[PDB]
């Protein structure tokens, strides 16, 4: 997961 | 605000694509000169121009068999369909023309281009 | 010896949103207590372990309508198909709990897993 | 496009  | 799950959108091709080869939910038969092609509409709306414009005519949208040009080759169709369902893309000195005139016909400009690529190389 | 185009699986999955935006090719409506969800099947098979088993079910297959447990909150159920589309979950403090709920009943491991840790991590 |  990762901050797009 | 949102998260962002990187693998998602190839996890899901992944399952489409494993869809097809189970043949579940499939609803088109395409038909490349005596070859046949099962596939789910809504992959081929979304990697292709042709599809996309065939599949939203108000007639077209129900049909169950699409006949493509007769002038389109069944090998260069199979290695643009296993394109479609896994972004990978079998490109050989022995297909490239059959592929390339199978993308500008099916409108998958990005193919088109890369096909471009590799012939411009070789000249 | 393939050949990868990169965003290939991203593009397809905005195009399959947009059909669902445009509701073409939408095949089930799953209710959730008073509110209602057009989808296609394929893409909910595809992102859910439950929707996969309820699809491949040759009775079920079928339903263009899927009701689910009363216990579900509608908004929990919009967040996670909104992901499924996207690969973009909006995940909040309000919500974090109805979409963790949510994916568990769904059987969205990855979604479940990061709630996990965001509820671990305030505790 | 790359070598996968
Ligand atoms: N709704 C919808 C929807 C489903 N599919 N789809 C598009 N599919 C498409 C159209 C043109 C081209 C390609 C894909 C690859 C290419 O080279 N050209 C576009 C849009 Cl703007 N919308 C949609
Ligand atoms: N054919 C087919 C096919 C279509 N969909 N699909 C799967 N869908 C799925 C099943 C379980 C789970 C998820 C997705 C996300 C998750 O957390 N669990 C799996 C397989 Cl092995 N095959 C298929
Ligand atoms: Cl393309
Ligand atoms: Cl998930």
């Amino acid at each position: 997961w990762v901050i797009p | 605000s949102c998260i962002q799950f990187t693998r998602h959108a190839s996890d899901v091709l992944l399952n489409l694509n494993r869809l097809r080869s189970r043949d579940i939910l499939t609803d088109v038969v395409i038909v490349v000169s005596r070859e046949q092609f099962r596939a789910h509409k809504t992959v081929l709306m979304a990697c292709s121009g042709l599809f996309y414009s065939i599949f939203t005519d108000q007639l077209k949208c129900n049909l169950s068999v699409i006949n493509l040009d007769p002038e389109i080759n069944p090998e260069g169709f199979c290695i643009l369909l296993d394109f479609m369902y896994t972004s990978r893309l079998n490109l050989r000195e022995g297909n490239i023309m059959a592929v390339m005139a199978t993308a500008m016909y099916l409108q998958m400009e990005h193919v088109v281009d890369t096909c471009r690529k590799f012939i411009k190389a070789s000249e």
